[PDB]
């Protein structure tokens, strides 16, 4: 079936940018649209934006400029690059596709100094 | 199945394309018109070896499976045949993939060429919406 | 931007029993409106796609309904595992947005 996986660190300092992978199983990247979704503490998701089929990129204006959504199809990845980081930008990273069929499990990375 | 214009308008209406993505309900009725004369069952091959079908004539080496389309990519992760349906959802549910690509709804060429930058709302007036 | 608020926050009830949801948006989302569960330690499950549209191996005690801004998900005689978060998010407009959730916890 389909499989996707978040990879990176867990740790993030203030003005540094926190970089995550998402790596696909079971199709290739080139054959779907994929998104990149965050949950903070509130309960509170925040949908960060999506890349397309040919690399076109969709980013949810909140995110200040600092975000990009890349992606390498010779690896099956795609990745999540947020510059210039704060304390706010604490939460829960998901990857996912677009139609929401199947989402990675998640990984929790922290910005605080350290 | 061959749509009337408000019988298709009311259909994707209920579907969710009035101003799906801001594009207000003419343009989708506009490219159906151009694309397919409103007809579920109209198909055409191109010499890439693909086939465009249906209502909106969705193309078969990006956005379904027809079984005989060299290095198909299946975007909508559907067959083909059933953008062949009496019933639109499928064609619809695609349609709003496509719509929510890089070019929008450019993907058409018809909308592009026809309905592109005219009074859309042509399409549906005498529709009670 | 839409904005989806959900209610109520927390919701209880007892095993067995019946249970509908509230999501609603600030301006209207056509049928554009998809719902998700999402247990502890687990991430989100698409449920419901595009209000009403059932979903490849999901439990029929799972139903939709609703259009424009009012939404509904529905589960009939909800079931110990039923219990968790479940939200609500809109594709019709860009930004893609989020309800606030609802938690399904027993009386």
């Amino acid at each position: 079936d389909v499989q996707l996986q978040e990879s990176g660190p867990s740790l993030v300092k203030p003005s540094q940018t926190l970089s995550l992978t998402c790596s696909v199983t079971g199709d290739s990247i080139t054959s779907d649209y994929w998104s990149w979704i965050r949950k903070f503490p509130g309960n509170r998701l925040e949908y960060m934006g999506y890349v397309s089929s040919f690399g076109s990129t969709f980013y949810n204006p909140s995110l200040k400029s600092r975000i990009s959504i890349t992606r390498d199809t010779s690896k099956n990845q795609y990745y999540l690059d947020l510059n210039s980081v704060t304390t706010e930008d604490t939460a829960t990273y998901y990857c996912a596709n677009w139609d929401g069929d199947y989402w990675g499990q998640g990984t929790l990375v922290t910005v605080s100094a350290a | 199945k061959v749509y009337g214009r408000c019988e298709l308008a009311a259909a994707m209406k209920r579907l969710g394309l009035d101003n799906y993505r801001g594009y207000s309900l003419g343009n989708w009725v506009c490219a159906a018109k151009f694309e397919s004369n409103f007809n579920t069952h109209a198909t055409n091959r191109n010499t890439d070896g693909s086939t465009d079908y249906g209502i909106l004539q969705i193309n078969s080496r990006w956005w379904c499976n027809d079984g005989r389309t060299p290095g198909s990519k299946n975007l909508c992760n559907i067959p083909c045949s059933a953008l062949l349906s009496s019933d639109i959802t499928a064609s619809v549910n695609c349609a709003k993939k496509i719509a929510s690509g890089g070019n929008g709804m450019n993907a058409w060429v018809a909308w592009r060429n026809r309905c592109k930058g005219t009074d859309v709302h042509a399409w549906i007036r005498g529709c009670r919406l | 931007d839409i904005v989806l608020t959900q209610s109520p926050a927390t919701l209880s009830v007892t095993p067995g029993n019946s249970v509908s949801l509230s999501c609603r948006a600030s301006q209207s989302i056509g049928n554009n409106l998809h719902w998700y569960q999402q247990k502890s330690h687990e991430s989100p499950r698409l449920l419901i796609k595009y209000a009403s549209q059932s979903i490849s191996g999901i439990p029929s005690r799972f139903s939709g309904s609703g259009s424009g801004t009012d939404f509904t998900l529905s589960i009939n005689s909800v079931e110990t595992e039923d219990f968790g978060m479940y939200f609500c998010q809109q594709s019709n407009s860009w930004p893609y947005t989020f309800g606030g959730g609802t938690k399904l916890e027993i009386k």
